[PDB]
């Protein structure tokens, strides 16, 4: 789809969903922290994304009316794994999508923040960040040491919380 | 023998004659796709653009 053109007006519409559609809650994460939790997302969720996404290939064009019991599927496993996020592990993402907001949304700018964020969601939500489609001789860029990219600016807060972190023994 | 080698020369212009009535009628005989437009690549059923790929579009 093509981004509206010379004249456009958004409108709402104020219709209520069919009740006879079960009623689903919504992902309430802005751009940023869901960015943040997207791998953890991925980790968890993707037997129910697969099956979404078969399921709408598989309708051949009817996808949205006929996929929606496994949208409610994947919405779910969604939010439950952001409010395991909110419940253990809240400080370093919002370290870390604080970090992106100042970053242009860029990973690599957000590299001391991740770590923690990383070791945190492993160690008490037993969720494993990786990048799909590798050899083993190519390295993830995540877990690179001295990169050639780098933020202009090293994060303040995440400077102090690494450091401190690496003092204690958890990073 | 006259009557014989006219006969003769009779049969095969009637051979020459069905074998036009037969090319005239193969000509318009209607060909396969693979022999008509494409041999190797045979299905005429397109794949579109690869780069966004939505679950969904593909319908038969």
């Amino acid at each position: 789809p093509r981004e509206a053109a010379a004249h456009w007006v958004p409108f709402e519409d104020k219709a209520n969903m069919p009740d006879n559609v079960p009623d689903v809650v919504e992902v309430g994460a802005t751009s940023a922290p869901l960015l943040s939790a997207s791998y953890f997302i991925g980790a968890k969720c993707k037997p129910y994304n697969d099956d979404f996404m078969l399921c709408r290939e598989e309708s051949q064009g009817s996808g949205a009316i006929d996929c929606l019991k496994e949208g409610r599927r994947v919405t779910r496993c969604a939010v439950s794994v952001i409010e395991d996020i909110n419940k253990s592990c809240l400080d370093e993402f919002r370290l870390h999508w604080q970090c992106l907001e100042q970053n242009n949304h860029q990973l690599s700018g957000c590299r001391k923040a991740e770590a923690l964020l990383n070791k945190c969601v492993f160690t008490k939500l037993n969720l494993e960040k990786k990048i799909p489609g590798l050899r083993p001789d190519e390295e993830p860029v995540f877990l690179k040491k001295d990169p050639w990219i780098k933020p202009a600016v090293d994060d303040f807060k995440s400077v102090r919380a690494y450091a401190e972190a690496k003092k204690n023994g958890t990073l | 023998d006259i009557l014989n080698e006219e006969a003769k020369i009779v049969q095969a212009l009637n051979n020459q004659r069905e074998l036009t009535i037969k090319m005239h009628e193969l000509k318009r005989e209607e060909k396969d796709y693979a022999h008509s437009y494409s041999p190797l690549f045979s299905d005429p059923v397109p794949q579109g653009g690869s780069i966004g790929k939505a679950p969904g579009s593909s319908r038969e």
